[PDB]
RNA sequence: CGCAAGACGGACCAGAGCGAAAGCAUUUGCCAAGAAUGUUUUCAUUAAUCAAGAACGAAAGUCGGAGGUUCGAAGACGAUCAGAUACCGUCGUAGUUCCGACCAUAAACGAUGCCGACCGGCGAUGCGGCGGCGUUAUUCCCAUGACCCGCCGGGCAGCUUCCGGGAAACCAAAGUCUUUGGGUUCCGGGGGGAGUAUGGUUGCAAAGCUGAAACUUAAAGGAAUUGACGGAAGGGCACCACC
């Protein structure tokens, strides 16, 4: 029940030193502890098991069925994650994919169609994402448009907290894994698309490895 | 699927090469394609280099060798165990084996 | 290192480079190392620019001093040569050594025993010590490297151009870097030729260890 | 398209016109042969007179007798 | 049925149609 | 990133490569943030402040990160202009 | 076939690692040490373990062993590694030097040192390994 | 052969910025390339450039930031009414908030946003964002 | 030991060269031709790609000559086999060769149209040019060859890299593509039916070029993974294997 943190970044987050996964996402830190993402977005993170998929390794004495569980996770406020865990039975796969979904979560940059007033509703600009044959293009839309998409990328984009969007999809979208991984990859690239807004050169702040080096020596090894 | 980059053979900028005949079989094989193996070989191995040198009219007469450039049909070669199948990693090794 | 006199290259330091052989490159040249070079020789061997060597040495040492906790600097050698040199460097500077076999997943697998999570790597050879350079690219780790003229600069953020091959050169280069991080930290002064001797860091071939085991009497 | 000339309207139209015939759904509708050989003559429904009641053996897998009517 | 022999069969079948068509001429 | 009222609404402003200006995404684990310490121009000791540099993983995988820190430390005065 | 298994070796490792001070090169005492410091549930295992301990303790009396960790580390690696001669090998009175590194030091502050004997340059560029 | 010189230019500085170059040689030169570049400069996408005068067509050397995501030519130079210019920036720019279609009007080679306030259409040259 | 005839050009012979492709290997001469490099020569947009039209186009095959060594469709046997009009063997006509005339097709393959730009690294090789310590020959210096160490262009390639792409295998092109527009030709549209029928056209013929429909069908197919399997290769074990 109790979390005893193993990694350096996990130690800081439990000891209250860094308090926003925004600050983690700024220095591009690997997030390997599961409870970090369960700590900052915990009372909002909602789960939808997109698909249970029976795969089969043929052996000497008949097929060996394992189950992939594709789980999209996200608050409805600008964070999604897309976890895929393959295990012996579906209970273990779903649980393991929830954990991998958490560990995957990215921030979504969201912007405006035309009139920059109120809160951002749509994708800032046209972003494309790929996986295998699948290509998921996102285009911004005006307010009240909703997500104009298939049931799979709808479940992600809604969880991303993107209220409005026009999608396109090419290639075998029937392969839900690739189709969910493409639309997740497309979303991911919103804070990896250089807009004019981010032309002002960065005032390089201090890593929580550097900022809180003095705490980390006495608290853990 | 394309197994070899150099489609088995060793022509790049030709279009046509003269064929040779595999020695074991006798099948028309392109020269570059064929598994060519040069064999220098004593006319007697070990059992007779003792006996013949003893009955050598001469004193300190070196023996001749037998120089034959063998060509091989790809089937010719693999059945005769001159070349073995190799793993897709070890196919790319072109160094002649030690 | 730059437009400054206190951190300028001194005379006994040049004699320590020229004696070690840190000005002898390989016969080959990496495209990324063409700036850390003066000219070839006859015999084809490329000569390193020892000024540029010293500029990278101080830049490296500057980066090493900028890390507040010293105990999270990983000082890596796998190849025989640097094994001793890095093991002494960590004694001098309070860093953590990895001498010899680097377990894949030390920086990556958080459950392994050797799970050290550093803030900066130092590497005796990018080619030989390629695994930690690759695992630096999975947990954000700046890398310092002791790069020969034919050392691949993939995942190397400061390349110190040296003769990382020869045993004298490596021991010297580590000693220079160990003495400079201490001088910049303020553990030694710059007016005293430092008490620790660069022979202390040299790899000793077990022909020369069994030369010592005999020639005491 | 593989000719982006500004003065290439006819090559692009005349190519598309020629390559529409290699479609099935088009070739079918845009020739008499599909509309002639159609037993209904392009009509939705058709009144006919039963001349025998016919058992047709179902396909390979499943195996019933399908009761059809020769018209 | 190798595709070369399918062609040869169909080629000799076509040759026996310029025999039954060669009688009305 | 700012609304009709002028409010910064995006939930974090990203870092971006000190070499080629490429914004450094939340899951770029190849990306290298370095602190280069500065020195008292007669003593030769760590002052307490540094010239911090940040490279995107992409240029670091290319292997050009070396030359890009070397430029950023030359135009910063840390390194000799002569070189 | 007399190869020892992991449960014998791993035990013997950890026993030496924690209790190097009590052990020696005598089986029948090492056997009796293993009784005291560890619950080995079987006499045969107890001997197998003690037996590999003794074999390792001989290998410890020689040079260092790979998969082991003792207190000292180990008086030839901590103490002897502080070996330093009278004067260093970098203290050459006459440093051999080619004209081309003289040409680069001439384009530094170090135009002329006293202890640099520049050789007559090497003739006939002939260094590459013949192909095939 | 070389036919659209503005294509060679914009593809070469696109290739170069993807590679992360600080500057790029574009080794034929036209007055149309120079007007296009000055438009990309006024909006700060590329850095202050330089036209090398040999006694043939010039060579330009273009300082680059990491702001230019992509520049590109539309070939052929389609004619654009003020009606149609919405449907181009609709399908040819990544948003309404940024990106600029360059189109040669009679007034001069310039962005789509000035072609609105001057109230002059013309031929689409390219685009950049 | 000779003589005669007709094929063929071993070894040298290469991931080497040349050619638009097909193709091209004894010596020597003649004949025109050609890329590449070199150029402070000239013309000055003459260009790129291409319905029509055209040249060349392996082998087999056709017609009329010449020649017929070898090999060898058909055929005659001799074996194997249950059969064996086949694989194996001995003969063997057309053919294989040369000349003139057709034919115009090949997995005619890099299964990858041509032109142009840009984007990595590396050591090789072939051609030309340029530069540089040294060794060797024409010895009597030169200057030319032969090596040696570089650079430049053009070519056939190779290795390597998270450039990037791709379903992948893989590709410095198959990249610079949803961030989709450099120019242009040909050409594909689920599998069969079918490169069939039919009409035209070319051909002495064999056939080639153009070329459907009815009808039938839920797949056919690509790449890769795991397994089983092999009359594939290698390693290992066992007196339920052998010695």
């Amino acid at each position: 029940k109790e979390w005893l943190p193993v990694t350096k970044l996990g130690r800081l987050v439990k000891d209250m030193k860094i308090k926003s996964l925004e600050e983690i996402y700024l220095f591009s830190l690997p997030i390997k502890e599961s409870e970090i993402i369960d700590f900052c977005l915990g009372a909002a993170l909602k789960d939808e098991v997109l698909k249970i998929m029976p795969v089969q390794k043929q052996t000497r004495a008949g097929q060996r069925t394992r189950f992939k569980a594709f789980v999209a996770i996200g608050d409805y406020n600008g964070h999604v994650g897309l976890g895929l865990k393959c295990s012996k039975e579906v209970a273990t796969a779903i649980r393991g994919a929830i954990i991998l979904a958490k560990l995957s979560i990215v921030p979504v940059r969201r912007g405006y169609w035309g009139n920059k007033i109120g809160k951002p509703h749509t994708v800032p600009c046209k972003v494309t994402g790929r996986c295998g044959s699948v290509l998921v293009r996102l285009i911004p839309a005006p307010r009240g448009t909703g997500i104009v998409s298939a049931p799979v990328p709808k479940k992600l984009l809604l969880m991303a907290g993107i209220d409005d969007c026009y999608t396109s999809a090419r290639g075998c979208t029937a392969t839900l894994g690739n189709f969910a991984k493409a639309t997740f990859d497309a979303i991911s690239k919103t804070y990896s698309y250089l807009t004019p807004d981010l032309w002002k050169e960065t005032v390089f702040t201090k890593s929580p490895y550097q900022e809180f080096t003095n705490h980390l020596m006495k608290t853990h090894t | 699927t394309k197994k070899r980059r150099n489609n088995g053979r060793a022509k790049k900028g030709r279009g046509h090469v003269q064929p040779i005949r595999c020695t074991n079989c006798a099948c028309c094989v392109p020269k570059d394609k064929a598994i060519k193996k040069f064999v220098i070989r004593n006319i007697v191995e070990a059992a007779a280099v003792r006996d013949i040198s003893e009955v050598s009219v001469f004193d300190a007469y070196v023996l001749p060798k037998l120089y034959v450039k063998l060509h091989y049909c790809v089937s010719c070669a693999i059945h005769s165990k001159v070349v073995r199948n190799r793993s897709r990693e070890a196919r790319k090794d072109r160094t002649p084996p030690p | 290192s730059g437009a400054l006199d206190v951190l300028q290259m001194k005379e006994e330091d040049v004699l320590k480079f020229l004696a070690a052989g840190t000005h002898l490159g390989g016969t080959n040249l990496d495209f990324q190392m063409e700036q850390y070079i003066y000219k070839r020789k006859s015999d084809g061997i490329y000569i390193i620019n020892l000024k540029r060597t010293w500029e990278k040495l101080l830049l490296a040492a500057r980066a090493i001093v900028a890390i507040e906790n010293p105990a999270d600097v990983s000082v890596i050698s796998s190849r025989n040569t640097g094994q001793r040199a890095v093991l002494k460097f960590a004694a001098a500077t309070g860093a953590t050594p990895i001498a010899g076999r680097f377990t894949p997943g030390t920086f990556t697998n958080q459950i392994q025993a050797a799970f050290r999570e550093p803030r900066l790597l130092v590497v005796t050879d990018p080619q030989a010590d390629h695994q930690p350079l690759m695992e630096a690219s999975y947990v954000n780790l700046p890398t310092i490297a002791l790069c020969n003229t034919d050392s691949p600069l993939h995942y190397v953020d400061i390349a110190i151009p040296c003769n990382n091959k020869g045993a004298h050169s490596v021991g010297l280069m580590w000693w220079m870097l160990a003495q400079e991080v201490l001088r910049m930290r303020g553990t030694i002064s710059r007016e005293h030729p430092w008490e620790v001797m660069p022979d202390l860091y040299f790899y000793r071939d077990p022909e020369e260890i069994e030369k010592e085991e005999q020639a005491a009497a | 398209g593989k000719c982006r000339g500004l003065r290439t309207a006819r090559k692009l139209r005349s190519h598309r016109r020629d390559q529409k015939w290699h479609d099935k759904q088009y070739k079918k509708a845009h020739l008499g042969t599909a509309l002639k050989a159609n037993p209904f003559g392009g009509a939705s429904h058709a009144k006919g007179i039963v001349l025998e009641k016919v058992g047709v053996e179902a396909k390979q897998p499943n195996s019933a007798i399908r009761k059809c009517v020769r018209v | 049925m190798r595709a070369k022999w399918r062609k040869k069969r169909m080629r000799r079948l076509k040759r026996k149609r310029r025999k039954m068509r060669q009688r009305s001429k | 990133m700012q609304s009709n009222a002028g409010e910064f609404v995006d939930l974090y402003v990203p870092r971006k490569c000190s070499a080629s200006n490429r914004i450094i995404g939340a899951k770029d684990h190849a990306s290298i943030p370095m602190n280069v310490a500065e020195v008292d121009k007669v003593t030769g000791r760590f002052n307490g402040q540094s010239k911090t540099y940040a490279i995107c993983g992409a240029i670091r995988r290319m292997g050009e990160s070396d030359d890009s820190i070397l430029r950023l430390a030359k135009s910063h005065g840390i390194v000799s202009q002569n070189f | 076939g007399r190869v020892r298994t992991k449960t014998v070796k791993k035990a013997a490792r950890v026993i030496i690692e924690k209790y190097y001070t009590r052990l020696g090169n005598d089986f029948h005492t090492n056997k009796r040490v293993c009784e005291e410091i560890a619950i080995i549930p079987s006499k045969k295992l107890r001997n197998k373990i003690a037996g590999y301990v003794t074999h390792l303790m001989k290998r410890i009396q020689r040079g260092p062993v790979r998969g082991i960790s003792i207190k000292l580390q180990e008086e030839e690696r901590e103490r002897r590694d502080n070996y330093v001669p009278e004067v260093s090998a970098l203290d050459q009175e006459i440093i051999e030097v080619d004209p081309d590194t003289k040409e680069m030091l001439k384009l530094l502050d170090f135009g002329s040192l006293s202890n640099l004997q520049v050789t007559q340059p090497t003739v006939g560029m002939n260094f590459k390994t013949p192909r095939g | 052969v070389r036919m659209n010189v503005l294509a060679d230019a914009l593809k070469s500085i696109n290739n170069a910025e993807k590679r992360g170059k600080r500057q790029v040689l574009i080794r034929p030169c036209s007055k149309v390339i120079v007007r296009f570049l000055t438009v990309m400069m006024k909006h700060g996408y590329i850095g202050e450039f330089e036209i090398i005068d040999d006694h043939r067509a010039g060579k330009i050397v273009v300082n680059l930031t990491g702001r230019l995501n992509k520049c590109g030519v539309i070939s052929p130079r389609f004619d654009v009414q003020l009606k149609d210019l919405e449907k181009w920036q609709n399908n040819l720019l990544p948003s309404r908030q940024f990106g600029f279609i360059v189109l040669t009007t009679s007034a001069g080679i310039m962005d789509h946003e000035e072609a609105r306030r001057k109230h002059t259409g013309g031929k689409i040259l390219g685009f950049f964002f």
